[PDB]
RNA sequence: CGGAGAGGGAACCCACU
């Protein structure tokens, strides 16, 4: 009638992704972890775009959308910021937003590529993902400019999570897999021989799927959390766990208050 | 069949031929509707084909029959012959914005003041 | 509100509804209600009328509400049925080998509105508690309903032989005391047919109870479909490659038979059928051979069909498709017809400039020996396009006649009604029938029955 | 016609049920005195439904026969369908 | 028009991969080698560049509205 | 001067005839635009091709319900003369 | 016989399995434009005043 | 034929036809003969040779064009007359070889059978694997799929202009698209579809979309609408563009006119909404009355650009184009390249959406119950070849009659990339995390977004504007009109037996009206309500007068009949 | 003015006989998609009366192989009457037979 | 124009309650828990943790409508045990599970970094 | 009051008052585009 | 100054179910 004891071991750690396995937990708990990974991990993305000039061939809302999809390096500032709906201030302050500026004009006859490098933040640590790639790769293109064309804009970056908009989704690919060999047979293969073996499967080439066990329960949940570049893949999981824990704590507080008010 | 056997045999044969096309598809239509159609098509002793040549000939009313393939010849004929429309149809009361005798309008509602004695108003 | 799809053909096209406010900007109606309206959700638009006076609001409430309009007086059948995912999922759910875990049973029962909060004793208590799909559909079925239906794949010899009341194939749906005892529920059980389970439910329990029955079926079955899943794929359309060889052999012998019939006709060795000329009897022989070949290839396709196939999982449930659709997808598209005959000689005594003159062979006159998987050779593609063009033209042309027929019928009978004398009279009180339907009985409250004392 | 000669059905048809309910709930909406003690419900249509179920609606129905005659059926006096 | 910033399905950043993809195609690299040289393992991300038509270049051939 | 004839785009006397893609872009025209349409009151107009029975050819038909069984028609036109299609029928009576 | 009517809306229909057969989903834009006339009574007078 | 094949005197378009059993030999030269090019076949061999193919492959340097190919006597233009008297072969390899002889007397061969298709039907992948009505519907809906319709769409001030943000050339394509330039101006996005029944919101031919993909820009588009106006028309009634000022101009809406500039127009880049003035135009009143153009109700866009110029009469002329982006919402009509149309039924976020072993969540989920009756096997083969192509790095080839690619080859190619050979995958439930018992068919398929958005069709009414002749509600979404309670809806209400509802629909909800009619003659009388003087001339009664409630259309029908000398007399007794 | 009126309105004839002259010619170019523009620029029309119960003109004829698209046609009351043009199908322009 | 705001999925209105508790009259020791502005993310874990308690006779969740933002959790427990205390024990056990998982995951990260 | 416009051809900002013929002071080109507005525009990145 | 909103119509064409 109590909680179970989960264990985690890391199978691969990289600036791009984290691959690991969680043991001795529930399928619902694992799915909710995978689900907070996509939905309820707050990051910093720009949500307020003011365009002072746009002579490009991509219109203003197109430019604003492409700007908003640009990830921003927010590893620790997202924890110390506040939601703009919760901050006591007016329109924007440094305590709940980050100002961005973009003033590019094409003057030479060569086509000018407006990239995320051209975005100048007010906070030096909250920047796009052009931070470090040494140990050649390009940067996120925004728009291309013809000679004489320009665009000037000022933007603010808010704190949000992927349930509002997909631009606050810190993860690119969250691989989820449990029971790679169909021992539980939660899925039914009409021809198991035609199905390729999973990466985490432990079977010889002779055998196609694990023998059925009626007593089995879903465990050994395999994750591969791939970061888009805003948060580190290792801290995405920590932030998701903290967010789920605080959400559960808030629900418990509301329930306790309601019960003590009903009694 | 009308020329050889008579109107009642016409009704049965018309029912059979009208059911043949519907049941040829395997679909079913209740006998209620086939009987009603074959009756209203043969309730006047002659073959009342459902056209402007059979529906407008019966003395239903100029207002009723000026809603179907008509509304000029019928109205001028009625004006010329001084015909009176009793307004007992449905498409006749519909034009004048009146309750058609069609259910919820086929009857009248009256107050039973004896049963009004009971009951009281509350704040 | 009263809510209709504009091409109103019958009184189950303008039906009352209760308004629920939903965020986005589209009308949303339940999927059983799709069938009466003839909706498709493929870009359909439906217009909604709000009764303004409270009198007419109450009138709509008491006359034209959709739960009250379940059974038509047109053919004394229910009009709404389980359709298009819920029907297939019910067929897959009420199978004999369907077992639900404790958590899954609780999740499904949470979607039952007419549930007493009492968990039934599972069909298996040990080694571990498992329920059955029929055991949950029994809770779904309201009140105490008793009906007996037969599944689509019910064999004929089963009733005559033994195992009559213990079905090996789990056919012969039997519902007793409001509880599904045995049988797999299909179109012929939960659809719009006469005497179906929903029809018995409407005739026994109230219209509101049958409304709740639709709601419970759809919610719980669509939520079990989250676990079960239902698809269709390119692998569902492939054969064993021995069935491919069988189909090729059937096609080849059919082509040889057509060729030898052509030879007999050319050498004047073919005797005309009495009542027919030589041309039409040759046409009859060719059509018989081609139709027999197509039927044999189709039957081979269904025999090769697997238990797990999604095409079969749809056609057996009757939600969508027919048994000839699988044949046209897998084995043979068929022979293309224009005005009932083979493809006519548009050119000079030939069909296309790729065929030799006076070529009566199956490939030269519209027969397509390829299926939708192997693709159509360009001649067959053109012939199939020309065949489907006929149906497309008919679809457009038929409307301007059928709607006119409907209007002309209505304008001849629009004032015929049942008076309080219980007789049937037109607008001028001329008696049409002394009793409605020459029995005085409503057409929506009758059933099909058998006269035992007859024969 | 007199009370002795009543040839119409003793069942309140669906059209009478709809129209009586509508025209009685309309009266309730215009603050007509209710014939049945209510338990706090405010919707005149539900009030009229409750009155119909309790057989207290102060309305009678005039059923016109085809010949021209009529019959006065009290709502309390004929059988309600539902 | 222009390459999307993120893959519609995955959400992996694809906006910075277009110019590098064209540069790799300006070599002996095939599309299948350029895509996984850029690190596109999932076909959801691969199609983002494989099926993209870059119409911004055709748009830039027109003189601007201002100067 | 007789008048001004509306002229089809990308035609042999249209101002966009034979121009290169760079020139078309300089003229704010689409190089991929196929042309073949008229600009009248600043609105693109496209002459839909109209079918008709071929001229100067003999057709023998047989209409079902008529006083004559077979009828042979040859609608005739000179080389784009002002006269319309002067159709002549040669027919045979049906007993 | 047929004519334009007030208090009528029209839009695209889309499926929704999570409501009963007697329910129909309508947008807030349509519901906020089409009106129903309620007669005031001492029962609903406070609710209608607040409305 | 010899002269026509060298273009000595007879040009290529001229067709020579020899009827053989009947001795006529006809030559046609007139205009309007429809014809297509065909290859020339001698004994059993084509005149097209490796040398022709080589010298034409190195084109743009040897300039050996199609005209030179025609001049070589390799191809001819054959119309229908000449097509009757000729023998064609579909494919030279398969139909010109030693075998059990069929013809052995061919005269022409087709270049490629896929050229029998048109323009909209040449974009269908695997069109011979579909039922023909599906192909017809796709050819019809290809004209409605939104995309970059032209490169110069920004200079093109045009009404009802639709462009998609991120068009993509299809992953699987026909070899005939490169000639339609479809890979340069495509209309659609290569979506990853999963043909599965997920929740039931796609049951009747509908579709689920990925909310996160839509947020990322999936099928997002912008709607261009242009507004034109010109000033002028009389001796003194001069039209002029200006800001209408309340004390000066008499007639004005409640709309705010501050958005206008003092010349009477809005500057581009200003947020606009329904019932907002765009062009302030006033006519002199013999003070002034405005004729300002209002933005179409419920548009709610942004002004893109404003152009001012002179028309051919030398008057000031203004056209204004307004941007309004259309984020894909539920109800928006989406379709594939196989006649599988459907409106979005629900939009789930990436978390709510099913997913593979990887994080791949389908952008689109369609009901599997749309395949078996429609029989769009081309759709399934497209969904398979799209995955094969997106994994291989190649662009898929879906030429109709290729015969070099089939389902078995595509499956074998797919099996090499670590996927099930038939395209099925094991998706996991997005809500519970349990893997779906059945395996889901999923892969990239080229879906199109059609112009039939729901925001352009939704409208309501509650006692809005009224027509002038008969006082019935107006017609049309733009005019805030009402729906037509037509003759069949009237019949349906009769069948329901809802007479009070029928009268409410046709009388109070459309045009309630009262008229006064004499009791002696059923003719309309004259009523002066304020003085309560009710007299019916022709009778001199003034005393017995009846008021009858009537539909205005009924009154106007009676007045028309009286104008036709008919006397409809309506006695209330 | 005659050319401009005829091409702008579609009434193919003198302005006095607006009802007599056949309409539908010179339609406004459909400029929603490039494929739509190409299809509208390659389109044929059969000037026979619509809403007619004679399906014979509407049917796809055998001589439509390679000159008229079999698939492409509107689904409304113009099935088979409005037909587009095949890809390599070319319409002769006429020359002197002398 | 009918599109609801994106923040509607998780933000309570003024006067709304995050949790609502209603006793179930059909069966004893049963209760319905209505949670506003939450979804499967919380409902599934709550249901799974409730199902581990042997004193819980019934536990399940549903979202009445995906367009709406609500979730209903019905809990039936054995007598002498309350559904409210069952729910709060499930929550306080799930929080402990998540905290332990956080500790173990960060330890695993630390030993994976050069270990 | 100023209402600066843009020539379509030479892209020259040229002053025009109210009720004047649409003319560019150079190049004689007769099609003018207005300007971009000065008021604030706020775009969500959604 | 009173919130003024009622804003022609005919024809043809395309398209949606
Ligand atoms: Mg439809």
């Amino acid at each position: 009638p109590y909680a179970n004891q989960p264990t985690v071991r890391i199978t691969e750690l990289t600036d791009e992704n984290v691959k690991f396995i969680i043991e001795n937990t529930d399928l619902a708990v694992a799915n909710s972890i995978r689900r907070v990974f996509i939905a309820e991990v707050p990051i910093i993305a720009i949500d307020w775009v003011q365009i002072d000039a746009n002579s490009s061939v991509l219109h203003d809302e197109f430019i604003a959308h492409r700007l908003g999809l640009i990830p921003l390096t927010s590893d620790d500032i997202v924890d110390k910021l506040q939601y703009s709906r919760d901050c006591t201030c007016e329109e924007f302050c440094p305590e709940c937003s980050v100002e961005f500026t973009l003033d590019v004009r094409c003057n030479e006859d060569q086509t000018r590529h407006v990239t995320s490098r051209d975005l100048i933040s007010n906070s030096p640590r909250v920047i796009p993902v052009t931070s470090r790639n040494r140990d050649e790769q390009d940067d996120i293109l925004i728009v291309k400019l013809r000679k004489g064309q320009e665009l000037r804009l000022r933007a603010y970056a808010k704190k949000g999570f992927g349930k509002e908009h997909a631009k606050w989704n810190p993860t690119a690919g969250v691989a989820f897999e449990y029971d790679p060999d169909n021992a539980l047979r939660h899925t039914v293969y009409p021809k198991p021989e035609e199905w390729p073996k999973s990466e985490y499967s432990e079977l010889d080439e002779d055998e196609s799927q694990a023998p059925y066990d009626p007593n089995g329960k879903p465990e050994r949940f395999y994750y591969n959390v791939e970061s888009c570049g805003s948060l580190r893949p290792e801290t995405i999981v920590l932030s998701a766990l903290s967010g789920l824990k605080k959400k559960l704590s808030d629900l418990q507080t509301q329930l306790s208050h309601e019960i003590q008010s009903d009694v | 069949i009308f020329t050889v056997l008579g109107i009642e045999a016409v009704r049965k044969a018309l029912e059979r031929e009208l059911y043949h096309v519907i049941s040829f598809d395997g679909s079913y239509v209740n006998y209620r509707h086939l009987a009603l159609l074959c009756d209203t098509m043969t309730c006047r002793g002659h073959l009342m084909a459902i056209t402007r040549h059979g529906v407008n000939r019966q003395d239903t009313g100029p207002l009723m029959k000026c809603s179907f393939e008509e509304t000029v010849d019928v109205l001028m004929e009625a004006a010329a012959h001084g015909e009176s429309d009793p307004m007992k149809g449905v498409s006749e009361n519909i034009m004048l914005g009146q309750l058609a005798p069609a259910g919820t309008g086929c009857f009248d509602l009256l107050l039973d003041a004896e049963k009004c004695k009971y009951g009281m108003e509350i704040p | 509100v009263i809510f209709n799809r504009q091409p109103t053909l019958h009184k189950m096209s303008m039906m009352g509804h209760r308004v629920r406010i939903l965020p986005w900007s589209t009308f949303r109606l339940n999927l059983s209600v799709t069938t009466p309206y003839n909706a498709d959700f493929d870009g359909d638009e439906m217009n909604l009328h709000l009764p303004q006076s409270l009198e007419t609001r109450a009138e709509i409430q008491e006359l034209a509400m959709v739960p009250r309009m379940i059974v038509t007086p047109q053919s004394n059948r229910p009009v709404m049925g389980i359709v298009q995912d819920t029907l297939t999922a019910v067929r897959k759910f009420t199978k004999r080998d369907v077992f639900l875990e404790r958590g899954e049973v609780m999740n499904l029962l949470m979607f039952l509105s007419t549930w007493d909060g009492k968990v039934p004793q599972p069909a298996i208590l040990k080694p571990r508690p498992l329920w059955t799909g029929k055991q949950i559909f029994s809770l779904i079925i309201p009140g105490h309903i008793n009906c007996i239906r037969t599944h689509s794949t019910h064999p004929d010899d089963e009733d005559s032989g033994p195992y009559k009341h213990i079905s090996p194939g789990d056919t012969k749906v039997v519902v007793e005391n409001g509880e599904l005892i045995m049988g797999i529920l299909c179109k012929k059980s939960l659809g719009t047919s006469a005497g179906s389970l929903v029809h018995i439910s409407y005739l026994e329990m109230g219209h509101d109870i049958t409304r709740l029955f639709y709601s419970n079926i759809q919610t719980v079955i669509n939520n079990w479909l989250l676990i079960e899943g239902h698809t269709i794929g390119i692998g569902d359309s492939i054969a064993d490659s021995k069935t491919y060889q069988d189909i090729q052999n059937t096609i080849k012998k059919a082509k040889q038979d057509v060729i030898e019939v052509i030879e007999k006709a050319h050498n004047n060795e073919l005797e005309p059928t009495p009542g027919n000329t030589l041309r039409q009897t040759f046409e009859n022989q060719v059509n018989r051979i081609l139709n027999d070949a197509r039927d044999k290839t189709g039957s081979s396709a269904q025999k090769s069909l697997s238990e797990y196939n999604n095409f079969k999982s749809m056609v057996v449930s009757g939600a969508k498709g027919s048994k000839i659709n699988i044949s046209q997808v897998i084995a043979v598209v068929g022979q293309q017809n224009v005005e009932g005959k083979r493809i006519p000689f548009g050119f000079k005594h030939r069909t296309l400039p790729h065929f030799i003159k006076d070529d009566y062979g199956p490939e030269s006159r519209g027969f397509v020996e390829n299926s939708y998987l192997a693709g159509l050779t360009p001649t067959e593609f053109f012939f199939h396009a020309m065949g489907g063009r006929e149906g497309l033209i008919d679809t457009a042309v038929k409307t301007a006649e059928t709607g006119y027929i409907q209007r002309r019928l209505i304008k001849s009978m629009e004032s015929v009604m049942v008076k309080y004398d219980a007789t049937v009279r037109n607008s001028i009180n001329q008696v049409v029938q002394l009793r409605y339907g020459e029995d005085g009985l409503a057409g929506e409250s009758v059933e099909f029955q058998n006269l035992a004392t007859l024969k | 016609q007199a009370n002795q000669k009543r040839i119409t059905t003793p069942y309140m048809t669906k059209y009478e049920r709809a129209r009586v309910l509508g025209t009685r709930a309309l009266q309730i909406a215009m603050c007509a005195p209710v014939m049945v003690e209510l338990e706090g419900e405010t919707d005149p249509l539900l009030i009229a439904m409750k009155e119909l179920k309790a057989r207290k609606i102060p309305i009678i129905i005039r059923r016109y026969l085809p010949d021209g005659s009529y019959e006065d059926w009290g709502v309390d006096e004929l059988i309600i369908s539902d | 028009m222009i390459i999307p910033v993120r893959c519609f399905t995955c959400g992996k950043i694809v906006g910075n991969k277009w110019e590098a993809y064209l540069g790799l195609l300006q070599a002996e690299y095939t599309e299948g080698d350029a895509l996984d040289a850029l690190g596109l393992k999932r076909y959801c991300c691969r199609r983002m560049l494989l099926a993209h038509v870059d119409l911004i270049e055709k748009l830039l051939n027109y003189a601007p509205l201002e100067k | 001067f007789i008048g001004k004839i509306p002229i089809m785009l990308r035609s042999t006397y249209c101002l966009l005839n034979g121009l290169t893609d760079r020139d078309l872009c300089e003229l704010n025209e689409c190089p991929l635009d196929p042309g073949g349409y008229f600009i009248i009151n600043g609105s693109e107009k496209v002459l839909i091709a109209q079918e008709k029975m071929a001229t100067n050819t003999v057709y023998v038909f047989a209409k079902k319900d008529s006083k004559y069984a077979y009828t042979g028609e040859c609608r005739s036109c000179l080389e784009n003369s002002s006269r319309p299609t002067s159709t002549i029928w040669v027919s045979m009576l049906a007993r | 016989m047929g004519k334009r009517v007030d208090f009528s809306a029209r839009t695209v229909i889309t499926p929704d399995p999570n409501l009963s057969i007697d329910q129909v989903g309508v947008p807030r834009s349509i519901a906020a434009n089409m009106t129903f006339a309620e007669i005031v009574t001492p029962f609903n007078i406070d609710r209608l005043q607040e409305l | 034929r010899k002269l026509r094949r060298q273009m000595d005197i007879i040009v290529s378009e001229v067709s020579m036809i020899r009827d053989i059993r009947e001795r006529e030999i006809r030559i046609y030269t007139d205009a309007g003969r429809i014809c297509r090019p065909l290859l020339i076949v001698e004994k059993q061999k084509l005149l097209l040779k490796k040398r022709h193919i080589d010298q034409l492959k190195e084109r743009e340097y040897n300039n050996y064009s199609w005209q030179d190919l025609v001049a070589s006597g390799v191809v001819e233009y054959i119309d229908t007359l000449e097509e009757e008297t000729v023998m064609l072969a579909m494919t030279p390899d398969d139909l010109q070889e030693k075998e059990v002889a069929y013809c052995s007397t061919y005269t022409h061969c087709e270049i490629h059978p896929s050229m029998i298709l048109g323009v909209c039907a040449s974009i269908i992948p695997f069109p011979d694997h579909n039922q023909s009505p599906r192909n017809t519907y796709q050819s019809a809906m290809g004209k409605q799929a939104m995309g970059v319709y032209i490169t110069n769409f920004h200079v093109r001030m045009d009404t009802l202009a639709h462009v998609l943000y991120y068009p993509q050339k299809p992953l699987v394509t026909t070899r005939s698209m490169e000639y339609l330039r479809f890979r340069e101006l495509p209309a659609g996005i290569n979506s990853i579809v999963a043909i599965a029944s997920y929740t039931g919101y796609n049951q009747e031919d509908s579709v689920i979309m990925n909310r996160s993909a839509v947020d990322r820009g999936f099928f997002r588009s912008v709607f261009y609408r242009s507004y034109k106006e010109q000033e002028s028309k009389g001796f003194d009634q001069e039209e002029v563009f200006e800001k209408p000022t309340r004390e000066t101009c008499q007639g004005m809406r409640h709309a705010i006119y501050d958005k206008l500039d003092d010349d009477g127009l809005i500057a581009p880049g200003v947020r606009v909404s329904g019932d907002d003035v765009i062009i302030g135009k006033t006519v002199t009143l013999p003070t002034k009355r405005d004729c300002s153009t209002f933005l179409r109700t419920s548009e709610t866009g942004i002004v893109d650009q404003v152009m001012v110029t002179l028309n051919q009469e030398g008057y000031k002329f203004c056209k204004i184009r307004v941007r309004s982006v259309r984020i894909p919402q539920i109800g928006d009509k989406f379709a594939s390249r196989h006649g599988q149309k459907g409106t979005c039924g629900i939009q789930y976020r990436q978390e709510d959406m099913p997913f593979t072993c990887e994080g791949i969540t389908p952008d689109i989920i369609i009901n599997p119950h749309a395949i078996p009756s429609r029989m769009t096997i081309g759709h399934l083969i497209e969904c398979l070849q799209g995955k094969v192509s997106a994994n291989k790095g190649e662009i898929g080839d879906a030429t109709p009659f290729n015969d070099a690619v089939n389902v078995q080859k595509i499956s074998n190619l797919l099996s090499d990339y670590g996927y099930h050979l038939r395209g099925n995958e094991v998706l996991y439930n997005g809500f519970t995390g349990r893997k779906i018992t059945s395996q889901i068919f999923i892969g990239p398929t080229y879906y199109q977004r059609l112009k039939h958005m729901v925001d352009d069709k939704i409208h309501s009414r509650a006692r809005g504007p009224i027509q002038i002749l008969n006082r019935q509600p107006m017609e049309g979404r733009s005019r805030d009109g009402g729906l037509r309670f037509g003759e069949m809806e009237r019949d349906c209400q009769i069948a329901h037996g809802a007479a009070q509802f029928l009268r409410e629909r046709l009388f109070e909800a459309s045009d309630p009206y009262q008229v006064h009619v004499c009791n002696l003659c059923g003719i309309m009388a004259i009523a002066n309500t304020r003085t309560h003087t009710y007299e019916c001339r022709g009778c001199r009664n003034k005393t017995q007068i009846s008021l009858v409630r009537m539909p205005y259309a009924c009154k106007l029908l009676f007045q028309e009949l009286m104008s036709m000398s008919i006397a409809p007399r309506m006695m209330s007794v | 003015d005659g050319l401009k009126y005829s091409l702008a309105t579609g009434n193919w004839g003198d302005q006095k006989k607006a009802h007599q002259a056949r309409a539908g010619v010179s339609q406004v170019l459909n400029r929603l998609t490039f494929a739509s523009t190409l299809s509208h620029l390659r389109r044929l029309n059969s000037p026979i009366g619509r809403d007619g119960k004679l399906a014979k003109p509407r049917q796809l004829h055998n001589t439509l192989w390679g000159m008229v698209c079999p698939a492409e046609t509107p689904e409304g009351h113009a099935v088979g009457l409005v037909k587009n043009l095949a890809l390599m199908a070319y319409i002769s322009v006429g020359s002197q037979p002398s | 124009m009918n599109a609801p705001p994106a923040f509607e999925s998780f933000l309570l209105f003024e006067g709304e309650k995050k949790i609502t508790i209603n006793k179930d009259t059909k069966v004893p020791n049963a209760c319905l828990f209505t949670i506003n502005k939450e979804d499967h993310t919380l409902g599934n874990i709550i249901k799974s943790q409730l199902l581990k308690d042997p004193q819980v006779l019934f536990a399940g969740y549903k979202v009445p409508h995906p367009l709406e933002h609500k979730i209903i959790i019905r809990v039936q427990t054995t007598p002498d045990y309350s559904p409210q205390e069952a729910f709060t024990n499930a929550i306080t056990d799930l929080i402990s599970e998540l905290s332990l998982l956080e500790e173990r995951f960060r330890v695993a990260i630390k030993d994976k970094q050069e270990g | 009051q100023p209402m600066i416009y843009i020539c379509g051809e030479c892209h020259t900002e040229n002053e025009i008052k109210s009720r004047d013929p649409i003319r560019c002071r150079e190049c004689g080109y007769r099609i003018m585009y207005k300007k971009r507005t000065k008021r604030l525009v706020v775009f969500d990145a959604r």
